DNA sequence: AAACTATACAACCTACTACCTCAT
RNA sequence: UGAGGUAGUAGGUUGUAUAGU
């Protein structure tokens, strides 16, 4: 049996709300500053909460009406039925994994967690002394080597095409202390890859269900705060499939055998590594 | 709740007509398909080069073991595992002089020292190969560590790339010059000590590997070929695409795809695109204007029907990123109508890492995933029962396949994918995460958008590796 | 075909071109190194296409 | 010869393709 | 040989400086 990296969506909220403030919407206004997801689609604002919500940063939205606020069953844009000129199916797809993307990155800024700055996405991390004892379903999460503290961590980017679900990427984030980050990325390469040989697959599959059972907060979802009122449910059980046939489990041998070729893997390629060595110290 | 689809290992085609999955240890088995007579070495470099060269080549006379045999073969020895000779007498030798590198060295612009160490480097070649009574099928040029190293482009203390390699084979490409390019630290890593006193390029455990691997670059690089596909049906070319990216300074680069062609033999008759200015890197989305692609099925059409004496019956394309319809509009009108045309793309930057729920060693290396008829996740990386261990490291990564256009069986083309993902030459291993004729883009596609002196380069594989 | 032309001369040129990038062609694609090339003209080419 | 209110490319707002790096 | 790091484009948003009837 293996499990896999995807969640999938346990129930699609039903409501898809276009809120078409048009003159309402400031133009210097930015986007991402709202408290839910959204887009300036033409003179709409696609949402997925009820017009009413955003009095607080907004003195307009008041004015506007319900009955102009258009909504789209999800159904069919899941199933490709939705067929309208306003908008096709593939880029209504799109905007709803940008929503749902943006809705899981507030929603996790939400409960006072880390963060650390990748080039095209972003990995976070639980920062010391949050954790009690070090622990989370017996597995370790964040821990100490050498000098350097290193903080596993996700990055997730959904997709939806063959089904609903959303994958998520594993990275590790380092620091010298637990309170700052490392100034520069390649020194936290540079970790990364001395700390790769440190453990192996099972770890990685334990760390990864400790975040994301760490990042729940019911037992068998996570609760993603989109709306007001709506809430979005990922399987925070990873999708499972098995093979009909596979091999017979060697000793932990092979194990060593295993960072012995990551050994061989540093024998054979060697790129501009001196400097960083012989200059370090 | 979806079953994983396993696609069995195609075994390689060995000498007198046998095959085996694994190339290392079927070659010491059986051998090679043809043998040759045995080929002279002609090392470029200096004395110490020499005596460094002939010492390895001396100890790998011998028969050498790796650390445990069953992930890395034995080497019994080049004689004992190849049939053709070799020995350090009747090796030739070309004088470099310190005198020419330290004047060289001395100027400041790296660039132009790789300008001036290539210049030189090409010329010896040239007068060894067009004076000298004798006779050499491959050259062994040697770096030594500060070359390397003050060689590299952000090192501190316009019209060529600033790795050494490539634009040596670049500038050899049209005098038809078989050569290999060996680093020092390499084939020395006996005496190459860091400040701690460890080898860098540490080779201890696995110098049958080394060997493994320079002697199947070296027979490779000879004439003979080591080994074959078993299974082939007839009328099928796999075109895999090149679109490796070209950065000729501030002149419009544009495109510069290749081609790399398997029709019924395991060598890829590669043909050179153009330097090719169309198709403005605002719209860097590497399609095809349609007559270079017609210009291109018709190069593959007649190199099909001069190697075969016939016409193809289908034929596959490779590329990374996706393919448009007009494309295959200009393709289809040229084509016969008995054939067929499939375009599949290759990706791996897609995450997905299937966990083990519980064992010791993760997913194997041959377990696809369907998800369409026409797309599937296949996994040529990870853990094979053959070398009894992985060849990845933590969690592999799959590649993604995607038939674009054109209707095919999802299982044929996963079966072709998988039996073209394990003819690697230069590196001896069982087998790669991408397939061959990727692996192998990056380079062709190197070395012929390195100079742009190049019109029409010998097609035979042997001179880019 | 390239018998019945009026002037030797061209006969020879595309007959020797001909060979010459059939052996251009036969080692720029051929993996199998050849050391010699055999020319192997036949009697009549050389007997009917004098000077 | 000049009224209303659109065009003509065309810069730029979140994310998807490739080249060079660091290290086992 | 696989995971992080920078430039910036797949394809639709709205700011520049004109011109269709």
């Amino acid at each position: 049996t293996y499990d896999s990296n995807w969640f999938p969506i346990i129930s699609f909220p039903n409501e898809l709300r276009f809120h078409r403030y048009d003159w309402r919407l400031p133009k210097q206004f930015d986007v991402r500053t709202l408290a839910f997801p959204a887009i300036r689609y033409k003179e709409y604002l696609c949402t997925f909460a009820w017009e009413y919500d955003f009095i607080h940063q907004l003195p307009k939205t008041e004015t506007y009406n319900g009955q102009e606020s258009i909504r789209i069953s999800t159904s069919d844009i899941l199933s490709g039925r939705y067929d309208t000129d306003f908008i096709r199916n593939y880029e209504c797809q799109r905007l709803i994994v940008q929503l749902i993307n943006k809705a899981f990155e507030l929603r996790m800024k939400d409960k006072n967690v880390r963060e650390y700055q990748m080039s095209k996405t972003f990995a976070y991390w639980i920062e010391k002394g949050k954790l009690e004892k070090d622990k989370f379903e017996k597995i370790k999460l964040v821990g100490k080597q050498k000098n350097k503290y290193w903080h596993f961590g996700i990055s997730a980017a959904g997709k939806l095409y063959p089904s609903p679900v959303l994958m998520v990427s594993s990275h590790i984030i380092f620091t010298m202390d637990g309170i700052n980050l490392i100034k520069s990325k390649s020194i936290q390469h540079s970790s990364r890859r001395k700390q790769g040989k440190n453990w192996w697959n099972d770890k990685w599959r334990e760390k990864l269900l400790a975040f994301i059972r760490f990042l729940s907060d019911d037992q068998n979802a996570i609760y993603l705060n989109v709306g007001s009122e709506e809430k979005i449910l990922i399987s925070n059980k990873p999708l499972k499939f098995f093979g009909k046939m596979s091999y017979v489990t060697p000793s932990e041998v092979t194990l060593e055998e295993e960072s012995v070729l990551a050994d061989i893997n540093n024998f054979e390629e060697d790129t501009e590594d001196l400097d960083e060595l012989e200059d370090i110290e | 709740m979806k079953e994983l689809i396993y696609i069995e290992e195609p075994s390689i085609l060995f000498a007198h007509g046998q095959k085996c999955t694994d190339p290392r240890d079927g070659l010491a088995l059986f051998g090679p398909l043809n043998q040759i007579y045995g080929i002279k070495s002609g090392v470029v470099g200096t004395q110490k080069g020499l005596q460094i060269f002939k010492s390895y080549l001396d100890k790998i006379q011998k028969p050498i073991y790796n650390h445990n045999n069953i992930t890395r073969p034995m080497f019994p020895g080049f004689e004992a595992v190849f049939g053709c000779k070799w020995e350090s007498q009747n090796i030739v030798f070309k004088e470099i002089t310190d005198e020419e590198i330290r004047r060289y060295l001395f100027n400041a612009s790296t660039h132009k020292r790789t300008y001036d160490l290539v210049t030189l480097f090409n010329d010896k070649i040239i007068t060894a190969n067009k004076n000298d009574e004798e006779r050499v099928d491959v050259w062994f040029v040697i770096v030594p560590e500060e070359i390397y190293k003050y060689c590299r482009p952000n090192s501190v203390l316009y019209n060529y790339d600033a790795q050494f390699h490539d634009q040596l084979k670049a500038r050899l490409l049209e005098h038809t010059i078989p050569t290999q390019i060996l680093r020092e630290s390499t084939l020395a890593w006996r005496d190459f000590k860091n400040t701690f006193g460890a080898p860098i390029r540490d080779f201890s455990k696995i110098e049958g590997h080394l060997a493994w691997t320079i002697s199947t670059a070296a027979y490779y690089k000879a004439g003979g070929k080591p080994w074959k596909l078993g299974d082939i049906r007839p009328g099928v070319c796999y075109l895999g695409l090149v679109y490796k990216k070209i950065e000729k300074s501030k002149n419009p680069q544009n495109a510069c795809c290749a081609a790399q062609m398997f029709l019924d033999n395991g060598d890829g008759t590669v043909f050179k695109g153009e330097v090719g200015p169309w198709y403005n890197p605002e719209k860097g989305e590497y399609h095809l204007k349609p007559k270079e692609a017609k210009a291109l099925l018709t190069q593959a059409l007649e190199s099909y029907k001069e190697q075969n004496k016939s016409y193809p019956k289908e034929v596959f394309i490779h590329a990374r990123t996706r393919f448009n319809d007009e494309e295959w509009n200009a393709f289809n009108e040229v084509t016969p109508k008995n054939t067929n045309l499939v375009g599949v793309t290759i990706t791996k930057s897609k995450p997905l890492k299937l966990y083990k729920t519980e064992g010791a060693f993760p997913i194997m290396r041959g377990n696809a995933y369907i998800v369409d008829e026409k797309k599937a996740f296949l996994w040529t990386l990870g853990f094979v029962p053959k070398l009894q261990s992985t060849l990845s490291m933590e969690v592999p990564n799959p590649i993604f396949i995607e038939i674009n256009k054109g209707e095919a069986e999802i299982q044929q083309v996963l079966k072709d994918i998988l039996a073209l993902t394990k003819l690697n030459y230069n590196a001896c291993i069982y087998a790669d995460g991408e397939p061959v004729t990727l692996r192998f883009a990056n380079k062709i596609g190197e070395i012929l958008t390195a100079s742009t002196e190049i019109k029409t380069p010998p097609l035979a594989f042997k001179y880019y590796i």
